[PDB]
């Protein structure tokens, strides 16, 4: 039971799953053909969450992939673990996004969405007990910014009780991958807070320095940057899929993580991170994992937790370790870092202990942070937004695709109404 | 700058009134819109020659006949059907 | 016992049997010579329904083939399974139809019918216990539109108690194979409702998209389109010919399917449909077969079941599966699709479970639908009829072969009296 339908969108949203589904299938011993090769019977205890069991003792990933051009979909099947997907789920257009939010939401998005929402529904009838949907996209491009949000506004009308979480890619602070990424941010962030229960923000820029200052990788390609995205997503659902002493799921990580229902922008962290030339000099102790998480250079977003206070902290643990030993460390970091947490919330640390470690290690963890340091992440977007919009710059493509100025004006102040909440809860007593 | 209008097909009623863009940058002739609409709609013959109004009263011939926020109907070799689509 | 005499007519009516009789003989292990090569003794339990057992331990198909020219009959014997037919049953003229209903019913039809009705009678004396006759033809051509209906009006006078069913080919909505197909439709549909107990309407146009959107065939020729016609006809008589737990026949599929005796136009469906590049990713479960039948793209006729209500639903199952498991699915689709069925009929779903699966698969089914969505199928014909007839267009060939205007006028309004019944029973309470 508790199945989760996985949905992807965008060029960034596809190639993450080519790394993500490689990691999940290797946690259960699955070849790229699709048969079984594991040794322990624990691996098939909760296999049905990401696998509909087909005939011939095969397994298919309950996954739907969306693009507006086939230039990326054929690149998935021609790589490793590309044979595992069912060929009926690749729903795609022919023209392309044009890196436009208006074309990703009104022009080509209205046509392709009916060929997706029946496929979700065809998986929904196959859901024995649906838990919620997860989405992987970006916020700066054309497809993952618009076509993902066009699904969410139609999914939430079909499923109000079901949870919803997006592993989006927030664009970098300083370097710019996309010219029109401030327009793609604000017009999509206005849609995220309407119909998403939580969001795990990932920056590109912070993942470079994690793979450079800590892993010391000489040539970090996408086969290693997206690997840390997969370690985050597998680090959340690892209590739903294996017997642990203290269970957790996306239901427990929603109400215990979001106390006010519009404040649901998170920050993930991963630990430990041993380099290939530095793994043989580190103590593998449980308090070693705590002091590596709570700094700045392990966050997966361009944020300064020294400027801001946390509200809810979820640390999902894997392996075999004492319950009292972890909770002493979680209490001690609340005492010494008393300025770093908010005053009016007791027991601001959530403990999740599983019993299956990641393959290749002995013990590990996964950090989920919720601080008011993301107000720098959005005001920097809104500062870039008001500079471009006051000149009516790059407006004759959005307006050329059926859009008015009042769409911008409500979406501009709603981000300002978002950040003004975070500053309000920052320094109260 | 663009037009927000929509089109259905006649006498069958499954259609949810898709709203294609109508703009000078995407269209430069009235007859061009009558043929670009054919891939997103189904008829008997498929000749989208005419389009009647919201109540099928008069014919259309120009882009300047397009007041905003109204529904049109697929026509051509057929006649108006008195369809209660928007009800 | 319970023999069925198979009659064919038309160029379309002949080449279907070249695919149809290939399928039936392969369900009992029969070479194109005509001997026996099977392994199980179950196959010869009801072999006498389509086979008169001749001397030398051979078997002949109880089949009669009719054309108005020998341009197709010699093409049957020069292919596979063309040696199996008796050379005395090929009764054919020499001139040709001319694609004319008047010449297919009055000019050449009066001559050839006496050389057929004795052959039916010569098979009728060989009938140990006659069940009924089945006919395969079209409705747009010359021979299958007229010469088939000229047999039915003479058969029904000879056999009022015997059942009668025609696997006709209703012409396509948009593309036109025949110029005079609205005249061939209405002048034959007036004759079908007089003396046929049921009719299974098959469109050409819907069978293209089944072989393209679902089977993903690159080059669909008639060796694969007529194969789905054979899977329909074998999917009905599979309870009459093999021991199942809950039997069925054409007698049970007549009164339980036609509640008002003039409303006997059906729509067939077939399931499952696995492509050669998609068969290794599908679960072979019993509720998988149900959700594949009840959509639009599996119907074998140009019909929209979303606009219209069903009246009688017959699903004939083959294989080994639980009785309670099927009936839970048949009850559930009545509950959720409550607008899709008529209100004043309880138990509108007929269950037929056999125990012999089709060869090459493990489990299968066959859908028989009876909805009020065929009123679009006939009003589109009658709209094409009144446009051609008001100009007296293409009338100087029918009138040139002994036909008056009053033949059209009664036949025009009888179709309007047919469709006005369907709209009357559509939205009552
Ligand atoms: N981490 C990561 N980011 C990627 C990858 N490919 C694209 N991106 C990011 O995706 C964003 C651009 O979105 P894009 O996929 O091109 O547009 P869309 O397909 O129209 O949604 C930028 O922020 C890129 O940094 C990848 O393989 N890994
Ligand atoms: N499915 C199918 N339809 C066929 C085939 N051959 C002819 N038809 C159909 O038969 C109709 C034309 O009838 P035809 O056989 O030429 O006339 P008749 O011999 O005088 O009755 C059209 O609707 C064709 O699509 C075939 O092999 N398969």
């Amino acid at each position: 039971m508790r199945e989760i339908v996985h949905i992807q969108a965008g060029q960034c949203g596809n190639q993450i799953g080519a790394k993500f589904w490689e990691v999940i299938s290797d946690e259960h011993g699955i070849d790229p053909t699709g048969s079984y090769h594991g040794d322990s019977d624990l691996q098939l205890e909760r296999i049905n969450v990401y696998y509909n069991e087909a005939a011939g003792n095969k397994y298919v990933p309950r996954a739907i992939l969306v693009d507006l051009e086939p230039g990326t979909m054929d690149s998935v099947r021609s790589g490793p673990f590309g044979q595992i997907f069912r060929p009926d789920n690749f729903v795609f257009g022919q023209s392309g996004a044009g890196n436009n939010w208006a074309k990703g939401h009104y022009t080509e998005g209205a046509e392709l969405v009916d060929s997706v929402l029946d496929v979700v529904r065809k998986e929904s009838e196959s859901c024995d007990c649906l838990q919620g949907f997860q989405l992987t996209h970006s916020l700066g491009g054309g497809t993952g910014s618009g076509m993902g949000t066009l699904l969410i506004s139609k999914i939430r009308e079909e499923y109000p009780d079901r949870i919803m979480n997006t592993f989006s890619v927030v664009p970098s602070p300083k370097v710019s991958d996309t010219v029109v990424e401030p327009y793609n941010a604000t017009l999509s962030v206005h849609q995220l807070v309407e119909n998403t229960d939580e969001t795990y923000c990932i920056d590109n820029e912070a993942l470079y320095d994690i793979c450079f200052r800590t892993l010391k990788l000489t040539t970090p390609t996408y086969g290693d940057l997206n690997h840390l995205v997969s370690a985050t997503m597998s680090g959340v659902t690892t209590c739903l899929r294996f017997p642990g002493q203290l269970n957790a799921d996306l239901r427990k990580l929603a109400v215990n993580m979001v106390p006010f229902p519009r404040l649901h922008f998170f920050m993930p962290g991963f630990a430990p991170l041993t380099s290939r030339g530095s793994q043989q000099y580190r103590a593998l102790t449980v308090p070693e994992l705590t002091q590596q998480m709570f700094d700045a250079k392990n966050m997966m977003a361009a944020c300064d937790p020294r400027h801001g206070r946390y509200l809810t902290v979820a640390a999902v643990f894997r392996g075999r370790m004492s319950m009292k030993e972890v909770d002493e460390q979680m209490l001690n970091v609340q005492n010494k870092n008393s300025s770093y947490f908010v005053e009016w919330i007791p027991n601001n640390v959530k403990t999740a202990v599983c019993d299956i470690p990641p393959r290749g290690l002995k013990m590990s963890a996964t950090f989920i942070g919720n601080s008011t340091a993301i107000q720098e992440l959005f005001k920097r977007i809104s500062e870039q937004f008001t500079a471009m919009f006051r000149r009516k710059a790059f407006l004759h493509w959005y307006t050329g695709e059926g859009m008015d100025e009042m769409e911008f004006t409500e979406a501009e102040s709603n981000m300002n109404d978002l950040v003004s909440e975070y500053q309000q809860y920052q320094d109260a007593t | 700058r663009p037009k927000l209008v929509t089109i259905i097909r006649s006498g069958v009623k499954p259609r949810k009134a898709v709203r294609v863009l109508l703009n000078k940058k995407t269209a430069h002739s009235f007859e061009q819109v009558l043929t670009d609409i054919t891939e997103a709609i189904k008829l008997e013959t498929g000749v989208v020659k005419k389009l009647y109004t919201l109540d099928g009263k008069q014919v259309t011939c120009l882009h300047d006949f397009f007041g905003d926020d109204d529904v049109f109907i697929a026509c051509g070799p057929e006649k108006f059907r008195y369809a209660q689509d928007d009800f």
